[PDB]
RNA sequence: CUGUCCCUAUCUACUAUCUAGCGAAACCACAGCCAAGGGAACGGGCUUGGCAAAAUCAGCGGGGAAAGAA
RNA sequence: CGAAAGGGUCCUGUAAGCAGUAGAGUAGCCUUGUUGUUACGAUCUGCUGAGGGUAAGCCCUCCUUCGCCUAGAUUUC
């Protein structure tokens, strides 16, 4: 037993999990579902297709230069069986586990670094030229301001402290017709 | 109330079709109340018969 | 509590509409939009808004959009010896995205 | 955990681990790992523009109607005091200048 | 079609009823017979298979197993029967303390709105000194009757279904004399049974259903075709079924936090598939993983009870050494054991960095 | 390649459970469970046996249809 | 118990919009351009295994929110 990859996208294809094609040239293409087998008999290319390791080892989605990548190699010339080599091969695994999770996990912070920049830029655009769809205040409510301001001695920031009120805290279709 | 006199001859007064004739909803009392072409003219004036525009045909 | 009580609400019109004939889709959301409101409030009596019914039929028969968001307030009946004393009037609010909206009871002042 | 261990199995292993510890270490040590209110106010402002934009999409097709209805003229059709008080006091406009009117 | 299973009527009786239990004889230890559970579906497995005389010796071969869920089942009663020229009678019935609500569901069909009233007057039967009276029924028990049964009911309130009502069953017991039999129906009362206490591993065993029903279906599909031997259309499905020779694989035991992990994958997982078990949920208490299909739609109850008779193959005496469970998602197309193993196969996504 | 067959595609035509309301006709001695015997290649009522339990719904592939004889 | 929501799982395949002289091409300014400029622009890349759907016969819920509840009608030794 062996979780062999699959041809065209490179999830586990686990046993009793899809089908397997033999050329006559003599190698076997092994596909983990319906959908990768239709796809190489309708000859799409895994290369272009989005939703393949291929495509994101060559967009560069993932990484393929690290330690924790050569760890991993299918053997060739094999070794006789040792416990404590096998355990300390359990405990490198767990180790080489939690290292590659968390290398990833930089690669993937690293490609995506710039993204506040660009949503603030936009959000500038935005303000510049929408400045008047900004959340305004309403009449009666600057006329009631105006009476109670008065009537504590603070207009401004009676203003802009209710601003923040009703931001902190929809419109309907339509309404009754009266019967 | 039943309208069909009122929309022939809003129709007829207006000359265009049944299908571009507007009844006021909130007025269906006074439309039915009037009965003839003169009262029917008297309510086009009013604003609560109303001839719709054409449809958008538009060519570019 | 109150008698009187409007309340916001989300309704999955996919889930109660998959299968349907699709030259009854639409008619058959209005029905299920009547029994949700009935259940909600537990009034025979709901009345949809002609505005809520655009949005229904709003991209045809068979294009009724997978989620709903309304408002149903149920609210007296008065009239003169009416069979039912409370009604539901159910409208639809203008939100960005349907989705992601708990229920909410909003406030007449 | 979905591994092979007849594919991580190696001799002589603990060299290659000592060196994989080592070289974490060593990044660490160097910074790979060192992770690093007017932004949060501004963007708040574009998200209320962009659900405005929304809404108004939303009313605008609301209005629209699919294949080419004939519509009553706003020339025609008449509105209410509540209506007009109601949009302007939402613009923000004193009401006091109308209520005579009609 | 075929001439045995012809009145081709619906099981009158949703549970099933075993009809037949293993005969009897005292020179046995004295044992249960058989128990219910409640299917949850299927999984697959690779076995290491030790058959001599197979070509698939020593090899690995793909194999499919079904799951039952078997919360621990709780004795309430001992039926006592005696043997008659008509037949077998039931002579008489002792229940215990503290009747449980789901077997008092049982009980009643309106449960919701009636007054939970039942076997009041017994626990006072108990509780008010005639334990002369329930002791006179014991002996009764032990000096006129030939078979003695154990009325059990599952846990309802732990199998994750809708339902709350229990499913009583009388199970016979077997392997001595009648005396001895009845004290341990006795000391049995009120207290839990669990499945690898009545069954163990890698014993065939027969499992008793009511098999999913069609409605009215043509001839094509209720006979295969192209007097009451003719092919006629009408009821199809929903029929009582006693499906004989399953082996049971394992047992699992719900609380050892690694109930799919075998010796080769040293992987802690539970049996439950990731995003669990389709339109039944999770397995969370003990549960018998078996070899091949067997009547029934997922969450039915089921009745697993031992074979009538001593077996004749080899492959009753077989030991059988798993190598991994199947835990992928049944709801598609699945590929991944574990969340973990996702999210190591993936890598992080957007939601993960605006979350973090 | 065919004066051959089958399947897929299109078109044409006939194809349809329950509720509300409306609402026929064909046909009809009376009936209708079986097996043996009832001389007249005749049984549906008779003999003597099998048996045999109210009221209904659906499906239907069986019976209630046939000669006249050189 | 019901409706939403969140998470999980499965299906599709990378949303709208923006930007980079990457971009084949289309035209004006002034005079020669050895590196001239200014605008439009298919297409590409990034934002983005994103966006969309997810039980209607999938799964789970710690106060995830809101609502409901001891009914009303008949019959029985
Ligand atoms: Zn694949």
């Amino acid at each position: 037993m062996r979780i062999e990859n699959c041809f065209f996208c490179g999830r586990p294809a686990w046993p009793s999990k899809g089908i397997t094609f033999m050329r006559n040239d003599g190698k076997a293409f092994r596909f983990c579902r319906s959908k990768c087998h239709k796809n190489f008999k309708m000859k799409r290319n895994p290369r272009k297709l989005k939703w393949t390791k291929a495509y994101r080892k060559n967009a560069g989605k993932e990484m393929v230069v690290d330690s924790t990548l050569q760890f991993a190699a299918r053997r060739n010339v094999p070794v006789r069986y040792n416990r404590e080599l096998w355990q300390k091969t359990l405990k490198a695994m767990e180790r080489i586990s939690e290292i590659r999770a968390r290398r990833e996990r930089v690669f993937y912070k690293k490609r995506m670094a710039g993204k506040r920049a660009r949503e603030v830029a936009a959000a500038r655009k935005l303000v510049a030229e929408n400045e008047h769809l900004l959340p305004r205040l309403r009449g009666s409510e600057k006329r009631r301001l105006a009476e109670l301001a008065a009537e504590r001695g603070d207009v401004e920031e009676l203003e802009r402290e209710e601003l923040a009120k009703l931001a902190s805290k929809s419109k309907a279709f339509g309404g009754e017709v009266r019967r | 109330v039943n309208l069909r006199t009122q929309k022939r001859l809003a129709a007829s007064v207006l000359g265009c079709g049944e299908g571009k004739v507007w009844l006021d909803p909130n007025e269906v009392s006074e439309i039915s109340n009037a009965n003839s072409r003169q009262s029917i003219r008297k309510l086009v004036a009013d604003g609560l018969i109303i001839k719709k525009p054409v449809t958008m045909h538009s060519r570019s | 509590i109150a008698d009187v009580v409007a309340r916001e609400y989300t309704i999955h019109l996919h889930k109660r509409l998959h299968g349907v004939t699709f030259k009854k889709r639409a008619p058959r959301a209005i029905k299920e939009i009547k029994k949700f409101a009935q259940k909600a409030m537990g009034t025979s009596d709901v009345r949809l808004d002609p505005q809520l019914n655009k949005k229904v039929w709003e991209q045809g028969i068979k294009g009724v959009p997978f989620r709903i968001r309304v408002r149903i307030s149920r609210r007296r009946n008065d009239e003169e010896g009416a069979k039912e004393k409370l009604y539901s009037y159910v409208q639809a609010v203008n939100v960005k995205n349907p989705k992601g909206l708990l229920t909410s009871v909003v406030e007449e002042e | 955990d979905g591994k092979n261990v007849y594919d991580y199995i190696d001799p002589d292993i603990d060299a290659k681990l000592q060196a994989l510890e080592e070289e974490e270490e060593r990044l660490e040590k160097e910074g790979f790992y060192d992770e690093d209110e007017e932004e949060e106010e501004i963007l708040q402002k574009a998200e209320y523009i962009r659900e405005q934009h929304a809404l108004i999409r939303n009313e605008a097709k609301m209005r629209k109607s699919l294949k080419n209805r004939a519509i009553i003229p706003r020339k025609a059709v008449k509105k209410p005091l509540s209506q007009l008080e109601d949009h302007l006091d939402q613009l923000g406009v004193d009401t006091e200048a109308i209520g005579l009117r009609a | 079609g075929s001439l045995a299973f012809l009145p081709r009527k619906r099981a009158a009786r949703h549970r099933g009823r075993v009809k037949s239990f293993p005969k009897d004889d005292p020179k046995k230890p004295v044992h249960l017979t058989a128990a219910m559970g409640y299917k949850a579906g299927m999984t697959t497995i690779v076995r290491d298979l030790d058959r001599p005389g197979a070509k698939a010796h020593k090899k690995e071969v793909v194999e499919a197993v079904t799951i039952i869920d078997c919360p621990p089942m709780v004795v309430v009663g001992l039926v006592g029967y005696i043997e008659t020229p008509r037949g077998l009678r039931s002579l008489t019935t002792v229940w215990a303390e503290h009747l449980s609500d789901e077997v008092k569901r049982r009980f009643y069909k309106n449960w919701y709105k009636s007054k939970k009233k039942a076997f009041t007057k017994y626990a006072k039967k108990y509780a008010e000194n005639n334990g002369a009276s329930i002791t006179r029924e014991l002996e009764r028990i032990k000096k006129y009757c030939t078979v003695v049964r154990v009325l059990a009911h599952t846990q309802i309130r732990k199998t994750p279904l809708k339902q709350k009502k229990a499913h009583l069953m009388e199970i016979q017991i077997n392997g001595g004399s009648v005396a001895d039999k009845v004290e341990f129906g006795r000391s049995l009362f009120e207290k839990p049974v669990t499945i690898d206490t009545i069954f163990e591993k890698d014993e065939m065993i027969d499992v008793i259903a009511v098999t999913k029903g069609h409605g009215f279906v043509g001839v094509t599909a209720r006979w295969g075709t192209k007097q009451w031997t003719v092919a006629r259309a009408g009821q199809m499905g929903y029929h009582h079924r006693t499906s004989v020779n399953h082996k049971i694989y394992r047992i699992g035991k719900g609380d050892d936090e690694a109930n799919a992990s075998t010796e080769t994958d040293l992987t802690k997982k539970k049996i439950t598939p990731m995003g669990g078990f389709v339109r039944y949920g999770e397995v969370n208490n003990d549960y018998v993983m078996i070899k091949g299909s067997v009547p029934g739609v997922k969450k039915r109850i089921m009745t697993l009870r031992k074979s009538l008779f001593t077996h004749t193959s080899r492959k009753a005496l077989e030991k059988v050494e798993l190598k991994w469970i199947d835990t992928s998602s049944e709801f598609g197309h699945g590929a991944f054991q574990t969340a973990a193993e996702k999210k190591q196969f993936m890598g992080t996504l957007k939601k993960d960095l605006q979350t973090s």
